[PDB]
């Protein structure tokens, strides 16, 4: 019975906060993708000179 | 291997 | 009852709040940007030298050094560029589930099913590894362990609850309750002042490590959640799941944005990384073959297939040179 | 090509024949995973070796090296840590003969051996099984009938019988008949024939596993 | 962490000599060991080394065929047998511990020595200046140069910094050329191109004066540098 | 006699495809599947290196039964593919008669086993079996060796046969005698281990025993009648080189064409023998291809 009290305090404090829209957040991770897409040698198979793996 | 003998054992 | 009530309203509650932010989703807005193709990466080291299964892996900030954990009571550090062993740390509990390596380099920990979290001094006046400190306090297996500094690690367990841990006086600082089911994995964010863990109830809860509270809970995933990893940004993060499927969180729109499900995989998922960039997610599966996504668009670039077992860890460099998968074949590779 | 990393690889290596050494040294140990539902007779098959999470338990018996993992401790989920005892040597399953009148109990423990012997990581692990609280059971058979466990046992209240129908209610909940073995013994209060027992199904569970790595099967 | 050397004294020419580096407080066995002699009023100078494990055996030319470097890993004892020993072995010995893994500091600890008494293609490491007139805080800049580059291909430069204080053993300054010591202040930096190098105390102290030694551990024989003397 | 050398070279590419194939697969599983790197699976890899080389020397064996006298390939290599030829054959037999004593203290002495086998004292027995079988081949130098005919030519009638000098002097026959070993003494082993095996299952007790000792017999019996023929055909091949036989003359060349086709067949069912009933192997062989 006391676990229930601390669960609705815990969603009185989850519920009370500020949310973005989807679009709003979509666009941000896109644009983290762009800006950082050049330094991901992972994406682009970086030449064998400057690769430490052979 | 197996022995193989030559076709000329005339022993002669 | 009054108050059960209230516990089931505001679940609908928030629901509805963060249905309104849902104006357009993730594949929508990437509908767009190009494919990243196809990525081809060839395993470029082979780190061999574990006799048994192989549960967890880190690598060093340097981006070279990476510690690995293995059933046989066994901590190798190993030089992934010339492949040679560092340094090989004996357990007096061989059961280890997770392993961590220090920002800094002069620490590596490691824990399991004796509920300790053992701390290892790798840069001392003898040449010896030496235990620094065992952390006690937990009542359930070790899952994960991450280093926030020299002297503070957060360590995840199966008795339900997380802690954050002072090395020096080896007492728990801050304990983390909420998860109902068994806590698998803990990843922390970028600044070091979040953390996200994933448990056995499907949800995924946000906790800050200096006033101890949760601040959200996601609760998208069907099954238990083995994997999860922070974005690059710190911004969102991904979770694996035993459900086959991974998915993407976003911290500021507190929902799910993607889903990473293909029907020919049904095996669940034991660990999730990210790229540099953040625009590849790698996940290990049960079905011995590492897959590449396509963080934007929910496609799968490509594959890594070069275990006979099950991939058990998964780490990425922090400069994303590489990719180090270890799995319960008792071998670890490189991929690039 | 190289001037500190000969060093270097010198240490890896001499570091990496230090692994198989101690690797040989491991592949010689016996391991065995004590399981039960209870310490109702775990604590009795614990007792007589000389040596939280896992309370491991070393003995040694005719020259042979024994790791006894007891992981009753751990409260949390079992299927998320049961794959680590994949390659035991053999499991240790303790059944307590009184509690068919306890609870619910019995059936506990039979769910909890359905449960262990068919799960996918033990497909070919053999089970030792000990029953105890044989000194127990025939109070109870003799100051209950059986029928409260098992309403569909015809028989007498008798030891024999009882423990019989009992081995075989264990014995009839394996699947896997084609490829393990199920060792079942009545504890006894002569324990130097408890650690034989083990000994024994050991040594019979590694006739076989040798039987099968040397392609003779 | 010690140790602590036996075995010196006033030996006749032709004769043979035991030398023992007893270890104390490290694990010994898992570190590489040098012999180093300092001649009287002379810089440092390799003798020989065993690696961890007894693996690799090296000697120098001058004493290689003659001494022979041998160790007791279960007494913690490093010994070095000297045979037709002649008059320019008189030297001070020194005991030296290496270990060699990603990221180690090699030549780390030295130990006191030991003092014998003899009676009657190598890299080539050059230090300009042999004494330099010091006061205390005040920047200094310590020259060494080496006849071959001392850049490898993996990326390391290969040369140690040493100081021996007055009636002391030395110790190990900069290791691979840039990183510093343990326990060491940040007053010092290595820096170099590959062929020259400089050692840059910022501020000196009176625990700072010394003879200062360049070693190159870019291939064996290793070399050292005649020494700069910084004086008051 | 000229068809039937069209079916004897048939089944020796037939047997040396059969052989490559398992003897690589065979390489290949233990080499990449840690859980197969077994002792039994050490001795099947050398057995396999082994049999891989008396299938390489195939080629040059099917030439002299194909063309003996005109053979202009060089004395040097007469020399190398019947050394070849003869050390792997010796290895392939000690190896048997290893994985024989290997199978026996595994079984008989299980407990005892764990402690005195280790992967140290496999790898010792592996060097020594070569070491011997290399050492005891060694006298082919001396012996295999091109010779000409007066009348024609040198490259005329170059046949690669064994000298002359070892038939007048009875070098030879105390080579077909010293080899006659390599069978006496793994046939007595094998026999005696296996039954020793068979005697401790039977007694213990089922239809896996049952399939064992079937097994065991199935092996035994092979060995023998694979390598008997063999020795048979050398030592009438000794007596043939001397006076008063001309019915030998039939005798061996025959027994030693059968004795060809059953020493091919020999390194081409050796790994299924070894290998067909275990099952991670045949895991790691569907796990290593595509099936
Ligand atoms: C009877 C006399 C002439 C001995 C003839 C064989 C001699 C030369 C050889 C030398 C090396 C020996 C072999 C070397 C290794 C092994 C593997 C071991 O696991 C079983 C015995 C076996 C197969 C040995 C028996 C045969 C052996 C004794
Ligand atoms: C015929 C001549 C020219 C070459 C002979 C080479 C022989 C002696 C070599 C080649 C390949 C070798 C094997 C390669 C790998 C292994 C696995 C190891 O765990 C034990 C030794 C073992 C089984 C080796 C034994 C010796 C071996 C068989």
């Amino acid at each position: 019975i006391a676990q229930a009290r601390k669960l609705v305090q815990q969603l009185k404090m989850e519920a009370n906060i500020d949310r973005i829209k989807v679009s709003k957040a979509a666009a941000d991770l896109m644009a983290y993708c762009e800006a950082h897409a050049k330094e991901d040698p992972l994406l682009t198979p970086v030449p064998a000179s400057q690769n430490p793996f052979r | 291997g197996s022995x193989f003998l030559s076709p000329e054992h005339q022993r002669v | 009852d009054e108050l059960r009530q209230e516990a089931e309203q505001l679940k609908n509650q928030i629901r509805d709040a963060r249905k309104a932010c849902a104006d357009a989703t993730l594949s929508q807005i990437t509908n767009n940007i190009d494919p990243v193709g196809r990525i081809q990466m060839r395993t470029r080291r082979t780190l061999r030298g574990h006799l048994a299964k192989i549960y967890a892996m880190h690598w060093g900030t340097d981006s070279r050094l990476l510690v690995s954990a293995s059933q046989d009571g066994k901590l190798i550090i190993w030089d992934s560029y010339t492949t040679n062993k560092v340094h090989a740390i004996p357990l007096r509990s061989s059961w280890v589930m997770t392993c961590a390596y220090a920002p800094s380099g002069n620490y590596v920990a490691c824990g399991g099913l004796d509920n300790i979290c053992s701390i290892y001094n790798l840069k001392t006046r003898q040449g010896n590894v030496r235990v620094s400190r065992e952390l006690a306090g937990h009542t359930g297996y070790l899952s994960c362990c991450r280093f926030l500094d020299d002297n503070q690690i957060v360590t995840s367990s199966g008795d339900t609850t997380c802690a954050l841990w002072d090395i020096e006086t080896g007492q728990q600082t801050t304990t983390f309750t909420g998860h109902t089911g068994d806590v698998m994995s803990l990843s922390l964010a970028p600044d070091t002042r979040l953390f996200v863990s994933g448990a056995c109830d499907a949800s995924a809860k946000l906790w800050d490590v200096r006033e101890g509270m949760c601040r959200q809970t996601f609760t998208g995933h069907e099954s238990d959640i083995n994997a999860i990893c922070f974005f690059p940004d710190g911004n969102a993060f991904a979770t694996g799941s035993d459900d086959a499927t991974c998915r993407l969180f976003d911290l500021r729109a507190d929902q799910e944005l993607m889903t990473y499900s293909h029907d020919n995989i049904i095996c669940g998922i034991t660990s999730v990384s990210f790229s540099k960039s953040g625009r590849l997610l790698l996940a290990g599966y049960d079905d011995f073959n590492c897959n590449v996504w396509d963080a934007l668009k929910a496609d799968r670039a490509g594959v890594l297939a070069g275990h006979d077992n099950r991939v058990s860890c998964l780490g990425v460099t922090d400069d994303g040179m590489a990719v180090a998968t270890g799995s319960w074949d008792s071998f670890l590779k490189i991929w690039n | 090509l190289s001037a500190e990393d000969k060093a270097a690889v010198e240490r890896s290596k001499m570091i990496d024949r230090n692994l198989r050494e101690d690797g040989e040294k491991a592949a010689r140990e016996v391991k065995l995973l004590l399981l039960g539902a209870g310490e109702s007779g775990k604590s009795t098959i614990v007792k007589q070796m000389k040596i939280t999470g896992i309370v491991e338990t070393h003995f040694t018996f005719k020259d042979l090296h024994f790791k006894m993992f007891d992981v009753g401790g751990q409260r949390s989920e079992r299927k998320k840590w049961i794959h680590c005892f994949e390659g035991v040597t053999a499991i240790i399953f303790c059944v307590a003969l009184s509690d068919y009148d306890l609870v619910n109990r019995m059936h506990e423990s039979m769910k909890l051996f359905d449960s262990i012997c068919n799960n996918k990581w033990f497909t070919d692990t053999s089970i030792i099984l000990f029953l105890n609280k044989k000194d127990l059971f025939e109070e109870k058979i003799k100051k209950s009938p059986l029928t409260i466990c098992y309403p569909e046992y015809a028989g007498s209240n008798t030891y024999e019988e009882a423990a019989a129908y009992i081995q075989c209610q264990f014995e009839d909940l394996n699947k896997r008949k084609d490829t393990k073995e199920i060792y079942t013994h009545f504890t006894c209060a002569t324990e130097t024939k408890n650690v034989q027992f083990v000994f024994d199904a050991v040594t019979d569970v590694i006739i076989k596993n040798n039987l099968k790595d040397c392609g003779l099967f | 962490v010690q140790l602590v050397e036996s075995g010196g004294g006033l030996v006749q020419p032709g004769g043979s000599r035991k030398l023992s580096c007893s270890a104390s407080g490290f694990a010994f066995s898992s570190f590489g060991m040098h012999w180093v002699r300092q001649a009287p009023e002379k810089g440092l100078e390799w003798v020989a080394y065993i690696s961890s494990g007894s693996g690799t055996i090296y000697y120098a030319d001058t004493v290689k065929g003659r001494f022979t470097i041998s160790r007791d890993d279960p007494k913690n004892t490093l010994f070095l047998q000297m045979t037709s020993l002649r008059s320019e072995d008189t030297a001070m010995y020194y005991c030296v511990r290496s270990i060699y893994y990603y990221g180690s500091s090699p030549f780390d600890f030295w130990g006191q020595g030991t003092t014998l008494t003899v009676s009657s293609s190598d890299i080539v490491m050059t230090q300009a200046t042999s004494s330099v007139p010091v006061t205390p805080g005040e920047s200094v800049s310590i020259s060494c140069r080496s006849s071959k580059s001392l850049l490898h291909s993996n990326g390391n430069t290969y040369l140690y910094w040493f100081l021996q204080r007055p009636g002391q053993s030395p110790q190990l300054l900069i290791y691979r050329m840039s990183n510093l010591a343990s326990g060491v202040p940040e007053r010092f930096s290595g820096s170099g191109s590959g062929t020259a190098f400089t050692l840059t105390i910022s501020r000196l102290e009176a625990e700072d004066v010394g003879v200062y030694y360049c070693m190159q551990h870019l291939e064996y024989p290793l070399t050292f540098g005649a020494g700069t003397k910084l004086e008051l | 006699p000229a068809p039937l050398l069209a079916g004897v070279t048939a089944t020796c590419v037939a047997l040396f495809v059969v052989g490559i194939a398992g003897n690589l697969l065979t390489m290949l599983v233990v080499s990449r599947f840690r859980e197969l790197r077994t002792t039994t699976n050490l001795y099947l890899s050398s057995m396999a290196f082994s049999d891989l080389l008396i299938f390489l020397c195939m080629p040059l064996d099917l030439v002299r039964l194909w063309q003996y006298r005109p053979w202009n390939f060089g004395d040097l290599l007469c020399k190398l593919f019947q050394f070849v030829s003869e050390s792997c054959t010796y290895a392939k037999v000690l190896t048997i008669t290893a994985l024989s004593v290997e199978r026996y203290f595994a079984i008989c002495f299980p407990l005892r086993a764990k402690v005195v086998v280790t992967k140290g004292r496999v790898k010792l027995v592996i060097f020594v079996i070569w070491a011997v079988a290399f050492c005891s081949a060694g006298p082919i130098f001396v012996l295999v060796g091109v010779e000409h005919e007066q009348g024609t030519d040198p490259w005329d009638t170059n046949e690669c046969r064994p000298t002359e000098f070892a038939v007048r002097s009875g070098l030879l026959t105390v080579m077909v005698w010293v080899s006659s070993i390599f069978f006496f003494l793994p046939v007595f082993c094998l026999t005696v281990l296996y039954s020793l095996i068979g005697r401790k299952l039977w007694r213990r007790r089922d239809q896996n025993h049952k399939q064992t000792v079937k097994m065991l017999a199935v092996v035994v019996f092979a060995f023998i009648l694979c390598w008997l023929p063999f020795h048979v055909g050398r030592y009438l091949f000794s007596k043939s080189f001397e006076p008063g036989s001309l019915e030998i003359a039939q005798i061996s060349q025959y027994c030693n064409l059968v004795s060809f086709v059953l020493f091919y067949l020999s390194a081409a069912i050796n790994p299924i023998l070894y290998n067909i009933m275990s099952k991670k192997y045949r895991v790691a062989v569907f796990r290593l291809l595509g099936f």
